[PDB]
């Protein structure tokens, strides 16, 4: 009843951690971005590896900090901070910079939030045309080998909601993530190897086990 | 230093063959577990 | 203490107390009325399908690693199945596997043969992309290697891996059979359509991947035949296709 | 120059024998007619 | 077509199809209530007297007159069946004794497998005494001989008089089986308690002895295994002592 | 897995698995009352013609073309069957034929067991008459040719026409069996009395011949008997002569 496929996978698990500045010389360090794959966190990565097909709903909690640059200026009295997270779906648009057109579209779920409150969560439904997802796909995109186009989840943008010409803050996201209501197909052999990278299945040749002394060796009864 | 059981197999006669056979021979053997198999305390695993 | 069993015009023949092993349990299956009602229209030729189509042999020595194949794109080139490949677009179906061999009683060996659902191979050098050429090459059977291999654009096919980077003593979790010398020389899997949409094109994705891996080597002695054929025979089962009208 | 079907037959393995044995192997073919099979036009034979 | 059977922590497999000899129409039992109804008070302990005993194997060679075990002094070390026999003074058992052996098809050999009800052996030289230690090694298989014996306090062990001073081809007359290794290579035999009185001693008094003698010698080709191992397991039935309070 | 037959003070043990031919699907039997009702007079002796007659045994080797036996002139110096032969002047017999050998698996071989009724044999040279010793020698079997004979006298006893013009592949018309050694080595044909009058002479015609054909020649290896021995085993059955008062 503990090795219920609910009870082994139905847990939370920090999957991205990024910084972002109110105000920057870069551009790119302005906000923060997370592209949504099932092959890019190592925790959840091999239990999920046992099985060929998956179908869940998931459940996303957000964790944010801030500080103040220790460079110049002291003696501020700043009110909370906001804070706009937005989800796409497969299929919107994406932004380029803090100052787009895309942070204002109707299609985009998006989330507000001051510091102070409780975490930000939201939840997201089986999005996909076709009927589950795909852990192990032996073929090509169309050509890219092992990946198809089902298997498209969105993507998670992070910014500050301040007004003109703000005061150089620095914040930190943890993304909080959690499977709901999960079934499982086709039970595969676990992963004998080290993974190598976030794609493919490429791996070095390992032994299946370790040695002993002899083939009659038994260790002695204490 | 185990307080396990232990199995081992023993030569009762040894191997009779007839002429024109292939001299040594090979014994396989497969695991698995019986109906009642109770697991508590979901943990991580220690082989990543 | 023989049954022959006709398909078409194709006649081979087992033994009757031969063992079958139905995949997950299910056998293949059209989809049915109702799942995509409106313009969807499928149809199924039956015709040249449902036939024995018998591969080459291959040949079985005391250094042999093993053999695979890729289901579909070995019946690429079979006929009227070849054909309805080419010019549908979508297509499923199911397959019945026939795996004989021919051996004496002064021999001594062991098979497993397996079909393994989505086979994702792993190239052999780390930063790499597979190529096509080397995931399969039709009729012919791959090899697999008894040592780790090299270059570029190669399978990292070492026979304890199964190219799949997972042990091979537990590839018994797939749909499989044992072939022992001392006893049978015959095995047959049923093997229904399993994917995660109910068609697809047939090839651009390999639905899955028989293999067949000697566990005990192939041994004999003075005046024996230094090899064994091993013969393998698909029969498609319960095919279909997209409508073109 | 035929127009009729053929039978052929291939190795699918190869044959594996115990020590002792002889070597070579032989197969025999037996025909015959089944149930339903008809003749017409009685005429002379070509063989005397 | 296998068969196996548990008995405590033990567990071996035999073939279901093998066939038993009772050794005279009678199955083991206890002895009822009242044959010494008033003081004389029996128990048993049943835990870990049903249970295999398996001694070693022998080596079963070209040149191999046979072998012998006294019943009981081979179970005397044997766990808690040997316990038993230290702490009560009196006592009886059934037993069933299972015999196999491991040969190919490429072997040929013929033994017998007798249960000798009190062999009663005699001396190599005429005028003297046996020792006990001629009689029994334990759990090691005694030595017949193919040739007339000598020396002192030696067993006169031609196997053609298998110390007893009878000839060899009558020992049909005890509970027996044949084993033809172009034919089944196991043996089984149920043997209940016999003697004169109901209970006994277990040191003093030998109840029954197995013999296993070759008719056929052992013979083989060019490179088969020069030797069959043969194997004897001992299950004790319904074994009963003396009260200790 | 063995049925033992008597017949007088005869026995003989055989497969009870064995398959049994009836020659034309006529069992053996009397001619009835009443075709030659008034004066033609006929009796059976019954006693010592139902048993078993033992012919010897022939030597198949690598080259042996094959044997045959007229029947009868082979039973006639066989005891009481070769005595009612000479008192009577007309008789007739049904027969039953048991023919077995005696392989190891090592041996390889195949036989053609066939009885010919009326099987006319042609002389060796065109223009000329066949003697009747070059026809049968009584219980020795003669022998086929693997090359065309000559001389005079002679029987033109190549194999392959059968020493009857006729091409050897068609002798399956005739009640036959086949013997392979890889699979049984018994075969029994049961033969009623076919002619074309109801009872006959005894020495001027004979009835039909058993022939013995291999067709695939025994082969064997290293240390294994170079021979094997085919046994013919006869009993007539329902014979009856005419009357003496």
């Amino acid at each position: 009843s503990e090795s219920s496929i609910e009870n082994f996978l139905c847990r939370s698990a920090c999957v991205y951690m990024g910084e972002y500045h109110t105000t920057n010389t870069d551009t790119s360090k302005l906000f923060a971005s997370w592209t949504i794959n099932a092959r890019r966190m190592v925790q959840m990565r091999r239990k999920l590896e046992l099985f060929t097909y998956v179908r869940f709903d998931m459940e996303v909690t957000f964790v944010i900090t801030s500080k103040q640059d220790q460079g110049t200026q002291l003696g501020q009295d700043m009110p909370p901070l906001t804070h706009q997270i937005m989800y796409i779906p497969p299929g919107g648009p994406i932004p380029k910079s803090v100052t787009d057109y895309t942070w204002q579209t109707s299609t985009n779920p998006s989330i507000f939030w001051t510091e102070g409150n409780a975490p930000p969560r939201m939840s997201i439904p089986f999005i996909s045309i076709g009927n589950a997802y795909s852990n192990f796909y032996d073929g090509w995109s169309h050509g890219v080998y092992g990946y198809n186009t089902l298997n498209h989840m969105g993507q998670i943008y992070v910014r500050h909601v301040n007004g003109s010409s703000p005061l150089p803050m620095t914040s930190t996201v943890r993304m909080y993530f959690k499977p709901k209501h999960v079934k499982v197909w086709v039970p595969r052999p676990p992963r004998l190897c080290q993974y190598k990278n976030a794609s493919t299945v490429n791996f070095t040749p390992t032994n299946i086990t370790e040695k002993r002394q002899s083939i009659n060796y038994i260790p002695e009864t204490v | 230093y185990t307080s396990a059981g232990n199995v081992t197999c023993w030569y009762q006669t040894g191997i009779v063959v007839p002429a024109g056979t292939p001299t040594s021979c090979s014994i396989m053997c497969f695991v698995s577990a019986c109906n009642d198999f109770s697991v508590r305390l979901l943990k991580d695993t220690p082989f990543i | 203490r023989v049954r022959s069993i006709t398909l078409g015009n194709s006649t081979i023949t087992t033994q009757e107390s031969a063992n079958v092993v139905v995949a997950y349990g299910r056998w293949p299956e059209y989809l049915k009325d109702n799942e995509a009602t409106a313009e969807d229209q499928p149809t199924q030729p039956d015709v040249a399908t449902c036939r024995f189509y018998t591969l080459e042999s291959v040949t079985w020595e005391r250094d042999s690693p093993g053999w695979w194949w890729k289901f579909p794109d070995a019946l690429k080139d079979m006929g009227l199945f070849g054909q309805n490949m080419y010019y549908h677009y979508l297509g499923r179906a199911g397959y019945t596997i026939h795996v004989q061999c021919n051996a004496s009683k002064f021999h001594q060996g062991c098979l497993m043969v397996v079909c393994v659902p989505e086979a994702e191979m792993g190239c052999s050098q780390v930063d790499g992309t597979v190529n096509e050429h080397s995931l399969s090459e039709g009729e012919t059977a791959k090899k697999f290697a008894s040592t780790s291999t090299n270059g570029t654009n190669t399978v990292q096919s070492i026979v304890t891996n199964a190219g799949m980077g997972v042990g091979v003593g537990n590839l018994t979790i797939f749909p499989h059979q044992w072939i022992n010398l001392r006893t049978n020389n015959c095995a047959t899997i049923v093997m229904p359509y399993i994917n995660n949409v109910p068609m697809d094109n047939m090839f651009r994705h390999h639905n899955f991947t028989l293999m067949i891996i000697p566990f005990v080597p192939l041994d004999y002695s003075s005046d024996s035949s230094t090899y064994v054929p091993i013969t393998v025979t698909v029969a498609p089962m319960c095919a279909e296709y997209n409508g073109l009208r």
